[PDB]
């Protein structure tokens, strides 16, 4: 594993520095593998939640509104799949204080395990509101030649509409998806194009052994998943696509909300 | 040359009514090469010192379709915004001032309002501020007007409504600015008028202490002269 | 034994195991800003608030600790679920588990599926 030259730690001390470098590797490596560590789910919703799919976006909402994100990882590649000469993955850490949050003890129990910094975090982390407006005038977001990748990004891409809206999720799917699409245009899921896949099932760890992938990095992280993430959908779209992700049907969608 | 006069006479009686049709007249006669030529002639000449009739161009640019065209304007646009920022700021150019505040107000009408941010790599308005409260009370007049007129635009852009991060990260500054008591009633009053059309309340805002950060207001961006 | 809390509006509600749950006392958000209490199932009695203390908010706070069994400089998990209710984070009918000891419910099967995108 290797994750010094490959994978940047952001902390509230180091942030403009490297959010610089972002600004000016975004111009010609565009595509972003994200991933989004949070405190888990944690409150149930209740009323006439028929339509499973506006089950799933109201679990969603509840937990969203109530829990505070912990980490983010991007990564960035271009089209072919080249990454950006060093570092190419920032692994973003955020305020979260363990004795006046809200969280579930068998998700922060097995990321303490994986090796977050709960001490470290409360002291210098990354505020939200600052996060956010370094973001929306980067590039990064609202642009149109940006192709964002993820994996079963149900409360990945919740979260940071919360976190770059700085209000709660629209009530129906109605008005979220026509937001996500004015923030992130593209969203390819590469859950969704597994489930078109002859035998491509199970999670992402349990998937890259079946492409025969390797981690770089350590488990349950955000920075160490962004990267296997993306190299799972270059390895997808070549092998199993022919070179080409249709854009109506595996596009603009994600897992269970569509 | 001929041609020339050809551009100012379609931009010229230009109306709701008849704007597909000219656009039409348009798209006939100017060429692919001769596009950057009626972009700057319409951010330079027609767009700068008309700010009564600024819809009709916006609508122009919907119209039309073309988002090269679209990148061209916003980048001579830029051009022109950073030309007058680091000019002399001599204390008589009132004309200056309202081409700078006219300016503005395309930029924040055409992204802002497109629901498009305004790039760091090409304007950073909270530095712009900083410096400008750093550099003395001449570039203030220039500055304050300047971002009051581009986040006028703010509240028609469903991403970029009042409860933006960034937004808030701008007014938060102008809130600073206006308690400021070495700044004028002038540009006091703007702030207050730019709140009111956000529909906010200054009492309610959350200003810092961004300018008092020495250390910080001294490493600034130089985006002025 | 297990707890839950019900926030359906304007009113929360905590109740107890007994998987029915009967309700114990419930905080009704008035027009502006007024709290009130309206300990019921018992319907009054039993768990008796000690003198002095008689702010909703704190009369709250000390009917959750004597659910919970929890020490007293303690702001449990149910504590930080009431404050986050008058503070108006929670604005919508939502629905909170808990254990006995006042944390939220232990579910490793739906955390490890969670965080393994499963
Ligand atoms: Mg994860």
């Amino acid at each position: 594993v290797e994750n010094s030259q490959v994978i940047c730690e952001v902390w509230a001390s180091n942030l403009e520095e490297e959010m610089r470098k972002i600004r000016e590797i975004v111009l010609s490596y565009s595509y972003i593998a994200m991933d989004t560590e949070f405190p888990g789910v944690v409150v149930r919703p209740i009323g006439e939640f028929r339509s499973s799919i506006d089950y799933q976006y109201q679990l969603l909402r509840c937990n969203v509104d109530l829990l505070k994100i912990i980490q983010l990882g991007l990564t960035f590649t271009n089209e072919k799949g080249e990454y950006p000469s060093g570092i190419n993955t920032w692994q973003f850490n955020f305020k979260f204080n363990l004795t006046e949050d809200m969280y579930s003890q068998d998700s922060i129990d097995l990321l303490a395990n994986s090796g977050l910094q709960f001490q470290k975090h409360e002291e210098e982390g990354i505020d939200t509101l600052h996060f956010a407006e370094l973001l929306m005038t980067s590039g990064v977001v609202l642009c149109d030649n940006v192709k964002w990748l993820s994996f079963h990004s149900g409360y990945d891409f919740g979260y940071m509409v919360k976190l770059l809206t700085d209000s709660r999720l629209p009530e129906e799917e109605h008005e979220f998806f026509h937001i996500l699409n004015l923030f992130f245009p593209s969203i390819y899921d590469v859950k969704y194009l597994m489930k078109s896949c002859k035998n491509l099932k199970g999670g992402l760890q349990e998937v890259a052994d079946q492409l025969d992938l390797q981690r770089i990095g350590r488990q349950h992280q955000a920075g160490s998943d962004s990267l296997l993430t993306g190299m799972a959908f270059f390895r997808m779209k070549e092998l199993f696509f022919e070179d080409s992700i249709d854009d109506a049907k595996y596009c603009g969608r994600l897992y269970g909300l569509g | 040359e001929n041609i020339q006069e050809k551009i100012a006479f379609i931009f010229n009686n230009l109306s709701q009514s008849n704007m597909t049709q000219k656009v039409e007249e348009l798209k006939e006669t100017v060429k692919e090469e001769f596009m950057p030529w009626v972009s700057q002639y319409l951010v330079m000449k027609r767009v700068s010192i008309e700010p009564n009739f600024h819809s009709l161009y916006s609508n122009f640019l919907d119209t039309l379709k073309n988002p090269e065209f679209n990148k061209m304007v916003l980048n001579e646009t830029y051009r022109n915004i950073k030309v007058l920022l680091t000019s002399d700021k001599a204390a008589a150019n009132f004309s200056d001032r309202s081409l700078l505040k006219n300016l503005g107000h395309w930029l924040g009408m055409i992204t802002l309002a497109k629901n498009k941010p305004i790039l760091h790599t090409d304007l950073d308005v909270k530095s712009l501020l900083l410096e400008a409260y750093v550099k003395g009370q001449q570039e203030l007049l220039y500055v304050v007007p300047f971002v009051a007129k581009v986040l006028e635009s703010s509240i028609r852009s469903v991403v970029f409504r009042p409860p933006n991060p960034w937004t808030m990260a701008i007014m938060n500054v102008l809130a600073e600015l206006h308690q400021e008591h070495d700044l004028k009633l002038n540009l006091k009053f703007e702030i207050e008028v730019l709140c009111k059309n956000l529909a906010l309340d200054i009492n309610e805002l959350k200003p810092g202490n961004l300018l008092k950060d020495k250390d910080r207001l001294k490493n600034l961006d130089e985006q002025l002269s | 034994m297990k707890r839950l809390i019900i926030c359906n509006g304007n009113k929360l509600t905590v109740c107890t195991q007994a998987e029915k749950y009967t309700p114990i006392f419930s905080l009704t958000k008035e027009s502006d800003n007024e709290l009130t209490l309206e300990l019921s199932g018992v319907a009054r009695g039993y768990y008796i608030i000690p003198s002095e203390l008689t702010s909703s908010q704190a009369r709250a706070a000390h009917l959750i600790t004597l659910l919970t069994r929890a020490e007293e400089s303690q702001t449990t998990d149910m504590h930080k679920i009431l404050n986050s209710f008058v503070s108006g984070k929670i604005t919508s009918g939502s629905m909170f588990n808990f254990e006995n000891d006042g944390s939220f419910k232990r579910e490793p099967e739906e955390a490890y599926n969670l965080i393994n995108k499963i």
